[PDB]
């Protein structure tokens, strides 16, 4: 791996961390849950299943 | 599969080959530059035999048990009497590699770098016959007629008893894949040849002497195990034809070897263990794993013991224990045959069916129309295709490609039930989990106790002595009882009103389930069953006896070894160390125990399972004099005596 | 016509449809009904044993059978008897023993089977509160408050201040997830409106998460005065160390010196959040106030959604009930 | 490998069939018979009824070469010694 290939770990998240190239917000960003756990679906819940799922985690 | 170290020793040097006396009493080991003689019982080393100058690269020992051959780096071969004296020295062209006596004629072979030296007992000459290559390993055909040689050049070739060469096979790659050992399968009529001797005396000699200087092969039945350093094992006929395919490895194998039975293979090597295989080259398990390379793995004559030799000089003596795997339901004994098949036996019709897997069989369970089998990496569900109670046409219903850890397994109408080490899982057929239950202590025993399809009751016994009923359609486990000691074994009577328990102190305890109260106990039990139809009667085994008990009366005791698996009508399905035996009950005896008490109405229930016309007439007149005319009428109708029916 | 051994046969033959059609044929108070009832108990069948103990006019054994087979709903639903209240004390004692085994989810399910929907809602809220305070996965915490709110609705259904505000924690975590979704979607002014609406829920979501996410969305929006509000609210927190107060001040002063501590672009949602004029309902699809005169409302949770935005969904964005 | 022992009830005309290992002799007196057998040295006197269900297999440490049966006794003898067992059903 090159330096550029490693830098992909930081490249996308920088747009949330940083404002106008002048400010860095990283201390606040510690509160964020990651996008793939924050995303939601147009899918239904039923109490027996929803309880079973929340109990299985 | 289980293996136990019976004894161990370590020589001063590396151990190159192993020989057993045919009765199994002595073990001989080619260690460094001497022969070592061992007792197989406990590993006491009796004597270092001194004759050779340099490295004893091998030893082998003749089928009559009078003479053994040992070969050296000093170019000698020595023939030793079983009096442990070396009566006939010999001296080959170069260093010796492997030596092998013929099964039939006691003709010897002795391999070397170019030349192999056949001779038959006490003739005056030796056929020092030539080879293309270094002659690593040698094995006689099971009928004695061909000596097959494996070469460092990756060729196996087949020579007749006179020394002419008849057949060749090359491993594709040649000297890339040295043949480090080969073995003909023992499985033919000749294995009992030399198995009948009782000679009480031996030969004796003043001082050690010197010895100077084939058609229709496709109809010959023998099969050759080939282990090559291309890291593959394969099986071959005398015709040179390969059987099936190369059973691949991840090590340099050595000493591919068989038990006296010809059905299981031992395989040592640079895997630093002794692996165990079927005669089809499928893996079954692991005999003790080792600090160093394994050069040798020799199965003991007539028996399941194994002995191993390693590069570091360790000798290890193992017993293989081959545990029993089975389940019964009402009248269908399913059990492990070889280690890859289930035999399912209808106990009323005495029909058998064989279902062949392609792996080890680890667990079996059975229930009305459902059979389940666990292999190392999948679990199989089998189904009877008809509702006919005499059917045996099992088809595979579903096949769950998932690995499991378990202590116990059972099967119900629509479900597999898995006991993990403190947890009970219900899995659908098709592997999706339904429900789970967590116990307050480690599970020691489980049985299915019947029910409607999908709500079946399970009966569960814990190490703390608690006993539970669990319904597969319910999330909560119902306490039946608690006991002062662990549940070793567990059964319910025909109505589900009564329980029998083995308490892990070798006693049987018997309980009312509906009131949760002890009825009686017995001081010697190992396994127990209620009679499947006749309530108030049960059977157990323990301490070398079978024990039949009726309704709190005294117990009928007779000698047996083996265990009660079930009890139906007049028969107890006792299991001997390999097969079901079906003992019959003396029905006449418990019938009189009811007549002792004038229980005529109960005595008829023991009689009605099958007793003599003498027993029926004795029951009938006891009922007649007891003024039990409804019993006496029926007890005489069995005899059909109109005189007393008129009365 | 030998019912008394026809039962023994259908039991030994394992024909529970046969044994059912036998017991259903008998007269009430007939001598065989209590033994066929015990056969159905020994095999684990509650409805058949209850049917047999009702034809035998033997009701105490029906209740006891519902207890034994853990059918606590059917055990308490036999409302004709005083014993129903008495077994409510046994149900409480059994639940206390599950709680001594620490099996809180089974005690919730047992209280749900008891139709104790208030106590099931209270225990589900206790989990939702602890899992919130741990900083658990926000969507898991939405699911936990939704499970509680649905039990509060089931207790309200049973009638036909935790008692009066059923969806509050579900709203809080829903809008907290939606603000983070709107931030990842680059829709930062919608993320800002949703994060402003979270000001009301400091009793459920700790102020740190709220005012961090609000300060972040306000800064990304260039609402640096609204960001200044969020930073003042953060530094006031008595749970913070002087180090953390200083770190938040350093970031606030960095933003203030590099741009300003005032709004270069202005949110206006505080016009509702001062409360005097009242409040428009915040749309669960968007985290913004509903300006429509009349609009869709969920038949389950009774939150409003904009008549255009509800067309995007099959299930309610808050409660995941089907749309109607 | 077993002897196929058949108990043919001639009064009702029925066969009850019993496969026995190592059968040395059969003997009868009244309603009972003894199948004397080689145990799997020990030998076993399988006292048995007129339909072939075993009642009391007594193990003995002498070869049952000669056997005599009586309404109370079994006698078994080798070439050198004899064993007497008294029996009844209860």
């Amino acid at each position: 791996m090159t330096y550029r290939d490693l830098d992909n770990d930081l490249m996308k998240y920088s747009a949330i961390q940083t404002l106008d190239g002048e400010i860095d917000l990283k201390l606040l960003t510690k509160v964020l849950a990651p996008e793939h756990e924050v995303r939601e679906d147009d899918v239904g819940w039923d109490w027996d299943h929803l309880f079973t799922e929340v109990s299985s985690e | 599969m289980r293996a136990v170290l019976t004894w161990r020793d370590k020589a001063e040097h590396c151990i190159n080959d192993i020989a057993f006396k045919p009765d199994g009493t002595q073990l001989i080991l080619a260690a460094g530059s001497r022969l070592l003689v061992y007792d197989t019982s406990d590993g006491t080393l009796l004597q270092p035999l001194k004759g050779h100058k340099d490295t004893v690269y091998c030893v082998a020992y003749a089928k009559d048990g009078k003479r053994f051959a040992s070969g050296s780096a000093d170019k000698s071969v020595i023939i030793w009497t079983s009096k442990l004296e070396g009566i006939l020295k010999y001296t080959h062209n170069d260093a010796i590699q492997c030596v092998s006596y013929n099964p039939i004629t006691h003709q010897l072979a002795s391999c070397s770098s170019s030349d192999f030296g056949l001779w038959s007992p006490e003739q005056k000459s030796v056929s020092k016959h030539k080879s293309s290559s270094k002659i690593i390993c040698c094995s006689w055909t099971n009928d004695g007629q061909y000596l097959a040689l494996g070469m460092f050049n990756g060729i196996i070739s087949i020579r007749n008893k006179n020394g002419e060469e008849k057949v060749k096979i090359e491993r594709p790659g040649g000297s890339l894949s040295p043949i480090w050992s080969i073995c003909w399968n023992p499985s033919s009529r000749w294995e009992s040849f030399w198995m009948n001797r009782e000679n009480e005396d031996a030969e004796d000699v003043i001082v050690n002497r010197y010895i100077q200087e084939d058609d229709n092969l496709e109809e010959r039945n023998d099969i050759l195990a080939v282990a090559d350093w291309g890291q593959k094992v394969s099986f071959y006929q005398l015709s040179g034809k390969q059987i099936g395919k190369d059973r691949a490895l991840n090590f340099d194998p050595c000493c591919i070897s068989y038990f006296t039975k010809g059905e299981y293979i031992l395989l040592g090597g640079s895997d630093k263990q002794v692996s165990l295989f079927t005669k089809d080259g499928v893996r079954l398990g692991t005999v003790g794993e080792q600090n160093s390379w394994v050069w040798t793995c020799q199965a003991k004559p007539d028996s399941n013991y194994v002995v191993v030799g390693c590069q570091d000089g360790t000798i290890s003596f193992y017993q293989l224990i081959f545990s029993t795997v089975h389940g019964l339901y009402k009248d269908r004994y399913a059990y492990r045959d070889s280690m890859t098949d289930v035999i399912v036996q209808h106990l009323i019709t005495e029909q058998k069916v064989r279902i062949k897997c392609k792996e080890l069989v680890k667990k079996i369970a059975i229930y009305r129309n459902r059979l389940a089998i666990q292999l190392p990496e999948k679990i199989l569900i089998y189904e009877l295709y008809s509702e006919d109670l005499s059917d045996m046409h099992y088809r595979v219903k579903e096949k769950i490609i998932k690995k499991f850890e378990c202590n116990l397994l059972v099967v119900c109408a629509n479900h597999i039930i898995l006991c993990q080490e403190k947890r009970l899982q219900c899995l659908s057929f098709s592997g999706v989990k339904e429900r789970e239950w967590q116990m307050e202590s480690l599970i020691r025993y489980i049985k299915v106790i019947g029910g409607p399809p999908g709500r079946e009751g399970l009966l569960v016994g814990l190490k703390n002595g608690q006993i539970l009923k669990i319904f597969v359609d319910n999330l909560f486990a119902i306490v039946l009882l608690k006991q002062a000691t662990a549940v070793r074994c567990l059964d319910m009577s025909a109505s589900r009103k009564k329980l029998a328990v083995v308490d892990e102190n070798d006693t049987c305890l018997v309980y009312d389930i509906d009131t949760k109260e002890l009825l009686f106990q017995e001081p010697n039990a190992n396994s127990v069953a209620w009679n499947t139809q006749c309530e108030d009667m049960l059977c157990f085994s323990g301490g070398g006896y079978l024990n039949i008990k009726a309704s709190t009366f005294p117990v009928h005791r007779q000698k047996l070894q083996g265990f009660v698996v079930g009890y139906n009508g007049s028969k107890i399905f006792c299991l001997h160390v390999f097969s079901i035996s079906a003992v019959e009950v003396p029905q006449s005896a418990p019938m009189y125990q009811y007549l002792d008490r004038k229980l005529f109405k109960e005595a008829y229930q023991i009689a009605c399972l099958g007793v003599t016309d003498t027993d029926w007439r004795e029951l009938a007149m006891e009922a007649l004099e007891g003024l039990d005319f409804e019993t006496a009428k029926k007890a005489f109708i069995r005899v059909q005596d109109l005189r007393y029916l008129e009365l | 016509r030998n019912q008394e051994r026809l039962a023994e046969c259908y039991y030994m033959l394992e024909d529970y449809e046969g044994l059912e059609n036998l017991a259903i044929s008998l007269p009430e108070n007939h001598k065989l009904l209590p033994e066929i009832a015990q056969m159905f108990v020994r095999v684990g069948m509650c409805e058949q044993a209850v049917t047999a103990f009702l034809k035998c006019s033997q009701p105490k054994a029906a209740v006891d059978t519902c207890v034994h087979l853990n059918q606590w709903n059917k055990a308490v639903e036999l409302a004709k008897n005083h014993s129903m209240k008495e077994i409510g004390s046994l149900l409480a004692r059994y639940a206390s023993h599950l709680l001594e085994k620490n099996k809180t989810l089974d005690a919730i399910e047992l209280y749900r089977k008891a139709n104790y929907f208030f106590d099931a809602a209270k225990l589900m809220f206790k989990i939702a509160d602890e899992e919130a305070k741990k900083g658990s996965k926000p969507l898991r915490v939405k699911k936990l408050y939704v499970l509680s709110a649905l039990l509060i609705e089931q207790y309200h259904e049973q009638m036909k201040r935790f008692t009066d505000n059923a969806w509050r924690g579900a709203e809080a975590y829903h809008f907290f997830i939606l603000a983070q979704r709107q931030l990842y979607e680059g829709c930062v002014d919608t993320a800002l409106k949703t994060a402003l609406h979270l000001k009301d829920y400091e009793d459920i979501i700790p102020p740190v998460e709220i005012y961090s996410l609000l300060a972040l969305c306000a800064c990304a929006s260039r609402a640096f005065g609204t960001c200044s509000k969020a930073f003042i609210k953060l530094k006031s927190l008595e749970t913070l160390s002087s180090e953390q107060k200083q770190q938040y001040e350093d970031l606030a002063l960095e933003i203030f010196t590099k741009h300003t501590s005032k709004d270069n672009r202005k949110p206006e949602l505080d016009s509702l959040m001062e409360g005097g004029e009242g409040k428009l309902p915040t749309c669960v699809a968007t985290g913004s106030p509903i300006t429509e005169y009349q609009f869709w409302m969920c038949s389950v949770c009774k939150h409003g959604v904009l008549a255009q935005e509800i067309s995007h969904y099959s299930f309610c964005p808050l409660c995941h009930s089907p749309v109607g | 490998p077993e002897y196929c022992v058949v108990f043919w009830d001639t009064k009702n005309n029925e066969k009850y069939v019993k496969y026995v290992k190592g059968l040395i002799s059969i003997t009868t007196c009244g309603d009972f018979c003894i199948l004397a057998t080689k145990a799997d040295a020990t030998f076993v006197l399988v006292l048995c009824n007129s339909i072939g269900t075993p009642l009391d297999p007594k193990y003995i440490d002498i070869v049952p070469l000669f056997v005599a049966m009586t309404k109370t006794h079994v006698i078994a003898a080798s070439k050198e010694a004899f064993y007497t067992w008294q029996y009844r059903v209860a």
